[PDB]
């Protein structure tokens, strides 16, 4: 119960996708750097590798898809929990956002 | 351009994110970082033709066996892995066969048997125990190593021939 798995989405061209377990007091920037280790040997993350420059946005499908860009230290178990709503975190740039 | 759907499958600790990570990236990773499911992709040139290889990398974690029969059913080939120096591994793989064979109810599903570690001296699986192994399941069986590449690029695409020719 101190965990949860959450699935990362457009994590790098080389790694699309990682399933990581993170502490459910976890804040968006702490997914994002468990995230980043993950994929640290990606070429776009050997060369981007701080986590403040990075977002999760999630995307859930209504009841057509809402977007949402999550706050840096926004809990991420909360809000995965509140999805109405087949649901997906993804992996972007600040700068692209 | 052909995309290949291959799955890299067995227990825990054989190579099986070393294997794909010195395929899609060409270094090696000597720390042990357990696995839950990663998903990689590269373009490659297997006999004069651009493929996409969609790579999935699964857990050895008996804790996440419930994981299986999703990424089976999606899958179109599985590379089979054991190391040459873990005998419980090999006696493992007889499980991963048969449940990828259940799941896709048909005995002709595009697999490779790989027995990996082959750097590494005093193997206690003996070649010959696999190529047994392999030839009671029609499939190949190839050895290697993550560490120093041998047999890797021949066992992917070994795999992505099996799924092309069948
Ligand atoms: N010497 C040698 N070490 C290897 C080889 N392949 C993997 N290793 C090492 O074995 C350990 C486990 O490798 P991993 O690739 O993480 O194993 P895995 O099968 O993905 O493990 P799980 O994800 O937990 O199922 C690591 O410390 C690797 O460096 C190899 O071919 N030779
Ligand atoms: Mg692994």
């Amino acid at each position: 119960e101190e965990s949860f798995f959450v699935q990362v989405h457009d994590v790098s061209p080389e790694q699309p996708r990682t399933v990581i377990k993170a502490p459910r007091v976890s804040t968006a920037q702490d997914v994002i750097q468990q995230t980043l280790c993950k994929a640290k040997y990606s070429l776009s993350i050997l060369s981007n590798p701080n986590p403040s420059d990075y977002v999760l946005l999630e995307e859930v499908v209504k009841d057509k898809s809402s977007q949402r860009v999550l706050l840096d230290q926004e809990c991420v178990f909360q809000a995965q929990s509140k999805w109405k709503g087949a649901g997906k975190f993804i992996l972007k740039l600040k700068e692209q956002v | 351009m052909t995309e290949y759907k291959l799955v890299v499958v067995g227990a825990v600790g054989v190579g099986k994110s070393a294997l794909t990570i010195q395929l899609i990236q060409n270094h090696f990773v000597d720390e042990y970082d357990p696995t839950i499911e990663d998903s990689y992709r590269k373009q490659v040139v297997i006999d004069g033709e651009t493929c996409l290889l969609d790579i999935l990398d699964t857990a050895g974690q008996e804790e996440y066996s419930a994981m299986r029969d999703q990424y089976m059913r999606t899958g179109e080939g599985f590379l089979c892995v054991f190391a040459i120096n873990n005998t419980k591994s090999f006696e493992d793989i007889h499980q991963y066969r048969e449940q990828i064979k259940r799941v896709k109810d048909s005995d002709d599903v595009p697999m490779v048997l790989v027995g990996n570690k082959c750097d590494l001296a005093a193997r206690t699986v003996e070649s010959r125990q696999a190529q047994d192994l392999a030839r009671s399941y029609g499939i190949p069986y190839i050895e290697t190593s993550a560490k120093t590449r041998q047999g890797v690029e021949d066992a992917f695409y070994t795999l992505v021939r099996e799924i092309r020719q069948h």
